């Protein structure tokens, strides 16, 4: 009764001397994570999240060794449990972007995370060791028509057939390595010490070898499109070819999140997710 | 999760 | 000097931030400035900007080896590692701090910080064993015959007759030494470079720091590191823990203990660091 208390004999071993008590659990989907001040320590919570926590590890320790320009959590032990190291640093606010040298500077470091991201993935212990599926986005346009549909209007359900639509349209790339919820919470920063300095990025749960115009529409929503725009510009891909991809997978992210919502049984992200369609 | 993907 | 002389590429590396509110760390090819995030290291001659592409590949091996903590992350990107030269090397920085030498005064605390250099030095050991990393790793042949050599040359000079013949007995032992290239050797783990946690509970090893000397090469220099500061007892106990309390090793670590200090003069002469060469000069006048 407790998780601490219950994962005590563990969390004496990884956190010697450290009150349990004194710790901090979020509550994943697949993972109770038990957070120290440096390390968090990643619990199974089904027999299907523990069978895959070994293939974890070997994925966080390809993403640890990459050149991204920046931290991600390292493995730092694993035994069933992982342990991370935390990436230090927060998030930035939108607000901070109104600012042009800061938002110069911010776009800038993306650039360098992206890029990374996409050289790594014409490597071979990454694409080896990295989930690379066949055709996500119409599993993920069968999955919407059967599970969510049914929740909403014939409008909503003619505006999301025309989303699904433009998914058979996609180049099915795998590029580069795709985050695959790179959003402002999970890119974390250095402040206070001149402009922003990139810290690192976590939340590697979605990883995969995909296409990166998923990442770039993530940054597009968590920022606005100005911002996404420089970047594109920076980067040199304001191509009017993956404008189109951003822009037709940006438009599923609703449906993404009412999809999960409507598994997880979390009714006020599935009320969010489908605000536009009932 | 939420709207970037969760 | 070095602040002053780097102030431009400084400021665009890390807009915003007073150069002379950093620290530098001096190496023997390379200034390190130290930031509060990270760290960028500086050529001093072309010579070691040459080096720099092949240091950020080192870097980068470590990163992904198995050590149970963290190690300078490189910042760069991959192709970097292709160039000819390169102006400057940004590394993350290691959190946490030295670990006092009394606090292995609690058995407790002794007890699971040797545990945790175990755990380093084993993967370490591991990584040394890996044909991919031996590969990619600095393996020099007879190097305790050359640092012999060296420190003849470039400190006996600097030393006393009575510092000299002490230097002479240590030095002796090293050419009986068999020239092992095992493991992934850090080279200079001084408590300085192994940093800790103790913001919560017992000591708990952050990373580790200043990579310059890795090599592929005989664990017992690392031991004998460690010994150097910590002492017997507590080497004891990290040779007990980690099952390298056989006579050779211990044998081959006395022999290189012996020779530490000389080891920190010869680097802190070959970066000018004044400081660090008058304490390795300690008794050898």
């Amino acid at each position: 009764m407790g998780i601490l208390q219950a994962n005590r004999v563990l969390l004496s071993r990884l956190l010697p001397g450290v009150e349990p008590e004194g710790l901090t659990v979020r509550h994943g989907q697949f993972h109770q994570v038990v957070i120290a001040s440096d390390r968090v320590v990643c619990l199974p919570r089904t027999a299907a999240a523990a069978a895959r926590l070994p293939r974890r590890a070997a994925v966080m320790r390809v993403l640890a060794g990459l050149d991204l320009g920046c931290r991600t959590p390292r493995p730092l032990c694993e035994g069933p449990f992982l342990v991370l190291s935390r990436v230090p640093g927060a998030p930035l606010e939108a607000d901070a972007l109104e600012d042009s040298k800061v938002a110069e500077v911010v776009a800038a470091q993306y650039v360098t995370l992206l890029s990374g991201l996409a050289s790594a993935g014409a490597d071979e212990k990454v694409r080896a060791a990295l989930p690379a599926p066949q055709g996500r986005w119409r599993q993920f346009a069968a999955d919407v028509r059967a599970e969510l549909f049914p929740l909403m209007s014939d409008g909503g359900c003619r505006q999301a057939e025309r989303e699904l639509a433009a998914l058979d349209s996609l180049p099915d790339i795998t590029e580069a390595v795709v985050h695959g919820n790179l959003g402002a919470e999970n890119v974390l920063w250095v402040r206070d010490d001149g402009l922003p300095r990139l810290s690192g990025v976590i939340d590697w749960d979605e990883v995969s070898i995909g296409d990166p115009a998923e990442d770039l529409a993530a940054i597009g929503a968590g920022y606005g499109k100005d911002f996404l725009d420089q970047v594109l510009t920076l980067g040199g891909w304001s191509d009017r070819r993956m404008a189109t991809r951003i822009a037709t997978i940006r438009a599923t992210f609703a449906l993404q999140q009412a999809l999960s919502a409507c598994r997880d049984g979390d009714e006020e992200e599935l009320a969010d997710g489908l605000t536009g369609y009932r | 999760k939420a709207x970037r993907a969760a």
